[PDB]
């Protein structure tokens, strides 16, 4: 019911799927062999927003694995939790993208999505009525970058009236790890940003920091970042598939965040997260909740909140508590950062409810906002791209493939403009 | 830059000189380990024998000398497949991808450890509904 | 009789000069491999959160 | 289902080639039989032969039979199908008209019958290395004619040129400037990815860092065998962040004429005083930039730094590496070009280094390899013009060349042609 | 059991069959003593087929050896495998033939030929069903090409419903042996057109040249030779001794190669064959051995069959594999030859399989073509034969016992007719 579907490429991708997945089927009490194991009547209550249903009442995941590299999917296959997915549903390639955008959005990506959308197209047919779609990929990889934003444009050109989330993980310069990511970047946000419903952005650096400074654990590990950014993605959906005093859905949020149709791209964090050696001196309640999700230090992103002004923010509540400690201390959090907030939208801050807490916790809350302090990123990265693009660095190889500088100088000028027009608003007087 | 007719004995490095090194008939075929890979006198006083190559006698029938051949090569595909229902399996040689036969399927171990381990452990569910 | 040249045990034909020193064989002959340390990896990773306890 | 072919030609290419092979075995476990005692990583370089033993995807070519025979007789006759060992007659004796045009036209069909013949069992060919010493005739002429016969064959395949230029001035030979740069002509149109291999530097570390004072070919081609191990295992091991032979050129070439680097490796250190330091990541990877330990015979701190792409194996970490490579950044006497902000790319893989008993390297767990292209490369190509132009001034030796057949002129393009190249890296290192 | 006698005659023939049934002895599990000592039951079904029983359990050949002269038979029996024949069905001359068509065919064998007819008229009826005749000889002797053919005369006129195959080694003009081959050549080439069911035709050149450039062995003898062409025509009724899952006789072969009755001339060939360096270093599989069996170069006769286009073709492979890859592999040679094929008749390449490889091997392909550059030695011997006649040369030996020019000229005449009626075929066009 109001039903979403999972489909994942690039190996960042699968990563997060792979442990997004572990997480969902953890807190629904499912075992990797898809037979229902839990206690609770409500466990099975919605399990319908992401599990399909075989005969001999297995559970399947409604999710799409789809690259042109089959060694991520051989790993995962062999991995905990790799049993549950459908075997059809995988799609891969036999050449690689190499990272280039040109082969992964052009040549190759064009010539295998066929594929692909129909095992979508399938899937989107097969749920009695049909929510959105949600995303997860890294922009700083050929084949992600271009064939998943492909794939987002044909989606989205056949059902013009769905919902659209993505998570993208953004290159941060501070690790590199390749030399063409602004490339590819610039290319696969152009596209992005005129079809795509919601965009968040999660940043590898901010992840070390968290990791670091938080939890203070001494060795993190893609394990560890992949599992703190599915529980940011469980989060927004808990609500959803759970009773609560307000529920509040995907549309929710698309109807509440986005004062104007090109303002669509998001940053997150999650409480609370503690040490081990300190998780018992910390005694939980909503104030101490409340005072972590708006550290600064705790966004899972670069951007820094207190440079810029607050245009919309939203909380989700997960665990029993009362309405009224919470709705208050948002009035108290709003009046006492009041230069933070924009004057022309009085209230501007989202409450929901959901009576059933995360795994192990007693109260939990996860945060969504749309502020105009991630403006930097994009001015960074074009800022990357400009100093690559002056001396046509690494360009014929690009050009090779069909493309020519007049793409890339309508994305530069695009994605100028769309900063000129989301700083435009932080200014702006009543 | 042709051929050369047969001029001297298989042991030089005239041209076509290996096959009737590794044809076991010539003598020929079998040499010394002190004969080269030598690096002095006194290390060895005795030799040993190293074999030229691996082949069998006979130019045709050159599968000989393999065990499984003899065992499978008078099986047909009737005795092979047809042999009883009750202990009948399958051999047909599928997909190589979705034999993978998972982490969890090569040790059950783990399985039964965790659910235990991470499923139904602590979890809370408390909801306010007046009527409940 | 010529190995006690004093260019015997220094210089030798294509070999590693015998900078003759002695390891604690108790341990260090069967599989050990350098290395600082094993990058001891830290207790606890990913159940910080979700506590389980 | 990844596969990649070797081609090996003159004896230099052949005795380094055979240091890769022993070195391969051994990591994969195969006797020299071929036989294995007891996934399918060797399906890299090896193919199953139906049932028992693995056969490798290589090559070996030459015109002059001892090296070749040497293999045949060697501790490994068994392991190298015996029709893929082509061998000549006689030998081009240094003269690179000789094997480029009157005897390797009559070997090069053999040699791309046999091509065909191994590509054609192999079903997605990531490319081609080629192994071939550059001072001599037959290497340089027959890695020539192979490499433009095989770039119209079959097209855009990657290839990837493990050349050895001469010493800045040890040297063997007295006129392998002019095949050396003649097939410098020959190869910068044709080639991918060449790498630098001059000997002098290896002969350096191994005095230094080994502590051996008299080394042979042997230890040399062990070294060059390691490094090619190092490239080579992200295709067939497992690893936090996998490149592919094809993610190498995509991030190593700015331009398409500038494809010349130079690799370096860390640690090299021998078991004898190994044991007695901790070789964390950090000084690992300084020591890996420091220009002594590059194995090409270039100062890096004369030029500018234009790519750099670095392998780790082992145990290594990501925010380790992050730590190191800010560091890097932060250091002064490293500079990059202006225009690439960030100019790193980093490779993770878990499967520790091997070491081959009885060998002069030692067993550690963290592995750097290191390839850089760099604005500094001009000086080797400077130096050699300048020996080439000694010599031709009063035309020494030219009659050996042109009574084989190749014509008067070929010289003056080739010198035109390397005036280009140097005035291309000259253009390229300036600022904006 | 459709069983068949074996018939030999002259030099060549009797070499040729002391080799098969070598091979066919070494293939069934029996000794020289003629007592069996097989390991599986499948030895023994069809054991009849070629083995006749006697008294103490033992196995006896039916075949016949017939000759001129005992020296040839007493190097036979002193032979190995010498113990197999029984002594009665030795049969020679005191005279000898002397390479005279016309003493070997009017004075001698006339005279000498009612002992054969009667031994092969007692093996005949000792039979239950007799499937039919297969004969070795070569045409380039005296005793063989004439008292054999004579004798294939008269046994086709006494059975003229059974089936009559012929293992004919013709003269190559390259390797000649004798001086006078062309006129009983051509006299005993006038007299098959009329009675052989099938011919097969094999050169000595041949031989020698696929020794010399696949085999690389540098001393063969004629044993290896006979081997060769003891394994190619064993492999030929593999299907009717042994079970498989398409099985093919002598008849089946005729009826789906002969378009016409005087196009029955066949060339054979035999794969796999490798060199003893690569015996353990190349894999068997049918696409290879297809690949293999189709070459020019590997052909049991000097023409060369891509000179000409084939009208039919047979293949039989024998040990276990998959039928799907043998189909496909005889539609891709079709389709990607289809100059070499005549256009008329479409779907002209059969398929058989038997589940018996022979020993030492694992699958092993036996051909049998139909190619109208065939016609290319007879070329060649019609030209000696002209150019040594119109001087009379020799003609005076032959003329000596009454021999006459009159049929010289009607075999020349007609063997020139098939020539050009056999190729007035290659390009004919519907
Ligand atoms: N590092 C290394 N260099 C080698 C080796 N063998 C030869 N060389 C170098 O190659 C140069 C000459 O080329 P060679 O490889 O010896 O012979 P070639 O290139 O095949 O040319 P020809 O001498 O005509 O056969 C010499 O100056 C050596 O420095 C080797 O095994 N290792
Ligand atoms: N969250 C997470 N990110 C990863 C992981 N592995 C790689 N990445 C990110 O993926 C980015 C590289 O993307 P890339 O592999 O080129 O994308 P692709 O071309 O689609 O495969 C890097 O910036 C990493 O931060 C992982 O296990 N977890
Ligand atoms: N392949 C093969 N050919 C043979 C053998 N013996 C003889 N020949 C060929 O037969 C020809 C001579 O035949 P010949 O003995 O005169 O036939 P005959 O007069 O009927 O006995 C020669 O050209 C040889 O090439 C043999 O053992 N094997
Ligand atoms: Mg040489």
């Amino acid at each position: 019911m109001r039903e979403i579907v999972h489909i994942q490429g690039g190996q960042c991708g699968n990563q997060i799927g792979a442990k997004f997945w572990e997480v969902i089927s953890d807190e629904h009490g499912i075992d990797p062999t898809g037979t229902y194991h839990g206690d609770s009547d409500l466990q099975l209550e919605r399990i319908n927003v992401y599990y399909n249903e075989a005969t001999g009442g297995r559970y399947v995941p409604r999710a799409i694995l789809m690259d042109l590299e089959p060694g991520t999917m051989d790993s995962v296959r062999a991995g905990p939790f790799g049993q549950l997915f459908r075997p059809d549903n995988f799609v891969f390639g036999q050449t690689g993208a190499g990272n280039n955008w040109a082969k992964g959005h052009y040549t190759e990506g064009a010539e295998l999505i066929d594929s692909v959308l129909d095992v979508v197209r399938k899937e989107a047919e097969g749920c009695d009525c049909l929510q959105g779609f949600q995303i997860t990929h890294s922009l700083g990889g050929g084949t992600g970058s271009g064939m998943g934003t492909l794939l987002i444009s044909k989606v989205r050109e056949e059902y013009p009236d769905r919902i659209m989330e993505t998570f993208s993980v953004v290159p941060s310069p501070k690790v590199s790890d390749t030399v063409v990511e602004p490339y590819n970047a610039t290319l696969s946000v152009h596209q992005l940003v005129e079809n795509a419903d919601e965009c968040m952005v999660i940043d590898n650096e901010a992840l070390y920091d968290i990791c670091f400074r938080t939890l203070k654990l001494t060795t993190p590990t893609y394990g560890d970042l992949n599992h703190l950014v599915s529980a940011a993605m469980s989060g927004v959906t808990c609500c959803l598939r759970f009773p609560g005093q307000l529920n509040s859905d995907l549309r929710k949020l698309a109807v509440n965040l986005i004062p104007f149709p090109r303002l669509h791209f998001f940053m997150i964090g999650f409480a609370p997260l503690t040490s081990r050696g300190s998780q018992q001196y910390r005694a939980l309640t909503v104030p101490e909740l409340t005072q972590q999700m708006f550290d600064a230090k705790n966004m899972m992103c670069a951007a820094d909140p207190r440079h810029g002004r607050y245009l919309t923010a939203s909380a989700l509540f997960r665990g029993r508590m009362s309405t009224k400690e919470v709705d208050e201390q948002m009035l108290n959090v709003q009046n006492k950062n009041s230069s933070y907030f924009v004057e022309w939208i009085p209230n501007n801050i989202k409450s929901s409810i959901c009576d059933i807490p995360p795994k192990g916790l007693k109260m939990a809350v996860t945060f969504v906002g749309n502020s105009t302090a991630i403006q930097e990123m994009f001015k960074r990265v074009a800022e990357q791209f400009t100093a690559m693009f002056r001396r046509k660095a690494f360009l014929h190889w690009y050009t090779g493939e069909g493309m020519d500088e007049m793409e890339f100088t309508e994305a530069e000028s695009n994605m100028n403009d769309l900063v000129s027009e989301y700083q435009q608003y932080q200014d702006a007087t009543a | 830059t042709t051929e050369p007719e047969k001029k001297f004995n298989s042991t030089v490095l005239i041209g076509n000189w290996y096959e009737e090194r590794c044809d076991p008939n010539r003598e020929q075929s079998k040499f010394y380990n002190e004969r080269k890979f030598a690096d002095n006198n006194y290390q060895k006083y005795t030799l040993s024998e190293n074999k030229f190559q691996d082949t069998s006698n006979s130019w045709l029938n050159f599968q000989e000398n393999k065990p499984e051949v003899k065992n499978d090569q008078f099986i047909t595909m009737n005795m092979q497949e047809y042999k009883k229902p009750s202990e009948q399996k399958r051999n047909s040689e599928l997909k190589p991808f979705i034999v993978k036969k998972s982490h969890f399927d090569k040790n059950p171990h783990e399985l039964e450890e965790y659910r235990e381990k991470w499923t139904k452990s602590a979890h809370t569910f408390d909801r306010m509904y007046l009527g409940t | 009789k010529e190995a006690k040249y004093h260019s015997r045990q220094v210089e030798p034909l294509g070999k590693r000069m015998e900078r003759n020193y002695e390891f604690p064989q108790e341990v260090h002959q069967d599989n050990f491999k350098f290395g600082v340390a094993t990058i001891n990896s830290e207790n606890t990773a990913k159940e910080v959160m979700f506590p389980q306890k | 289902m990844r596969e990649v072919i070797s081609i090996h030609v003159g004896q230099g290419g052949i005795q380094v080639g055979n240091a890769c092979w022993e070195l391969f075995c051994l990591e994969h476990g195969i006797q020299p039989d071929g036989q294995m005692p007891s996934d399918d990583a060797f399906n890299t370089f090896f193919s199953e032969t139906g049932a028992g033993k693995h056969v490798p995807r290589a090559v070996f070519l030459d015109l002059e039979p001892t090296v070749i025979d040497e293999v045949r007789t060697g501790t490994y006759r068994q392991l190298f199908h015996p029709e893929q060992l082509i061998s000549g007659k006689e030998d081009a004796a240094n003269n690179f008209a000789r094997g480029h045009y009157t005897i390797g036209k009559e070997i090069v069909d053999l040699c791309l019958d046999r091509i065909r013949k191994l590509a054609d069992n192999c079903t997605g060919l990531q490319g081609f290395l080629v192994f071939n010493s550059v001072g001599g005739g037959t290497g340089s002429g027959l890695g020539s004619l192979l490499l433009e016969r095989l770039s119209v064959d079959y097209g855009k395949k990657s290839k990837l040129g493990f050349t050895i230029y001469p010493s800045p001035q040890v040297s063997t030979a007295v006129v392998e400037p002019y095949n050396s740069i003649l097939s410098t002509h020959s190869l910068l149109e044709h080639t991918d990815v060449a790498v630098m291999l001059d000997n002098e530097a290896i002969y350096d570390i191994c005095r230094r860092n080994l502590d051996i004072e008299r080394p042979t070919y042997t230890n040399l081609n062990r070294l060059i065998a390691q490094v090619i191990s190092s490239l080579t295992a992200s295709l067939r091991f497992d690893g936090a962040l996998n490149v592919d032979i094809t993610e190498f050129q995509t991030n190593l070439v700015p331009y398409p004429r500038i494809h010349f680097m130079l690799s370096s490796y860390a640690p090299i250190i021998s078991a004898e005083k190994a044991y007695h330091e901790q070789l964390s990541v950090a000084e690992i990877t300084n020591s890996a930039f420091e220009p002594a330990n590059m194995m090409a015979k270039c100062d890096p701190r004369h030029g500018k730094y234009m790519a750099c792409s670095m392998m780790y194996r082992g145990d290594v970490v990501p925010k380790d590496v992050n730590a190191s490579i800010a560091t890097i950044k932060t250091k002064r006497t490293i500079q990059f070009v202006d225009w690439c902000p960030t100019g790193f790319k980093v490779g993770i893989n878990y499967q520790p280094p091997t070491v081959v008993p009885g060998g002069d390297l030692a067993k550690v767990m963290r592995a750097v390899c290191m390839i850089s292209n760099s604005t500094a490369i001009a000086e080797v190509f400077s130096r050699l013009d300048h020996k080439f132009d000694l010599m031709y001034a009063k035309r020494a030796f030219v009659h050996w060349y042109v009574g084989e057949g190749m014509e008067e002129g070929e010289f003056s393009e080739a010198r035109e042609d390397l005036a280009a190249l140097e005035k291309d890296y000259e253009e390229v290192g300036i600022e904006t």
